[PDB]
This record gives structure tokens, C-alpha cells and sequence, in this order.
């Protein structure tokens, strides 16, 4: 691969000067494998909130027990209100990593 | 009394649903003549 950029940025005619663009693209590769540790993050984010969540439903409202579809229902409001929420903050993420 | 033993587990199988939904979801973020001019464009 470097022997191929080297022939690229010398070109057809004779050059010493490595052209920009290879630099550019090269760099933007790299840097383009920083995604996935950011949609690792997010998952396990969305984990530890979720368990936290069934924690203190469980535990931490013992007296809501005594109204399962109370339970229910705000299980299933926050289940939605993190899966709204979820594409937001990956298009967030995205447009500051292409910032 | 039936229904009260089965909601003993209903929590558990309930935040197993969540999270294979959520798995799910996040799954889905990334898996004409428009098209033809941004081929040829590049091209």
C-alpha cells in the first residue's frame, strides 16, 4: 500500500512532492475507524441505563409494585422515549465526528 | 394465586424483551436518476 501511494503521488511525470490529497485521504481512513468505539459506547450507555432503570422499578419503588400496569405503563413510556432519543443521539455523533 | 406466581418471573422476561429490542434497534443504524449521476460523477 505504501509503495502504491508513493507511485500515485509521483505520477506519470516526474515529481518528488507527495500531493495533499493522498495525505487527506489517508488520514480520513484512519480516522474513520473511530465509529465503532463511539457505537460501543452508546450501546453500553443504553445498557447500564436500562438496567438502572429496571433496578429502581424493582428495588427502589417497592410501593409501585402494588400497581403492576402503573409499572407497565412507565416501562413502556421510557422503553419509547429511549428508542425516540436513540437515533437523535447517533445523528448527533455523526455530525460532530464530521464536524 | 396463578397469575401472582407468574408475575414473580414476568420482570425478568419483560427487561429481556427490552433489551432484545434495543439490540435490535441499534442494529438498524447501519446494515434512480440520482443515483446514475453520483455514479457518473464519480466515475
Amino acid at each position: 500500500d505504501i509503495l502504491t501511494a508513493i507511485r500515485n503521488a509521483t505520477g506519470p511525470r516526474p515529481a518528488l512532492f507527495v500531493p495533499e490529497v493522498s495525505f487527506e485521504l489517508l488520514v480520513k481512513r484512519q480516522i474513520k475507524r473511530l465509529e465503532e468505539p463511539s457505537l460501543r459506547c452508546v450501546e453500553l450507555v443504553h445498557e447500564e441505563m436500562q438496567r438502572i432503570i429496571q433496578h429502581c422499578s424493582n428495588y427502589s419503588t417497592q410501593e409501585l409494585l402494588r400497581f403492576p400496569k402503573l409499572h407497565d405503563a412507565i416501562v413502556e413510556v421510557v422503553t419509547c422515549l429511549l428508542r425516540k432519543r436513540l437515533p437523535v443521539t447517533n445523528e448527533m455523533v455523526h455530525n460532530l465526528v464530521a464536524i | 394465586l396463578l397469575m401472582h406466581h407468574i408475575r414473580d418471573c414476568l420482570p425478568e422476561l419483560k427487561t429481556r424483551i427490552n433489551v432484545l429490542a434495543a439490540q435490535y434497534q441499534s442494529l438498524l443504524n447501519s446494515y434512480k436518476s440520482a443515483t446514475l449521476l453520483q455514479l457518473i460523477t464519480k466515475f
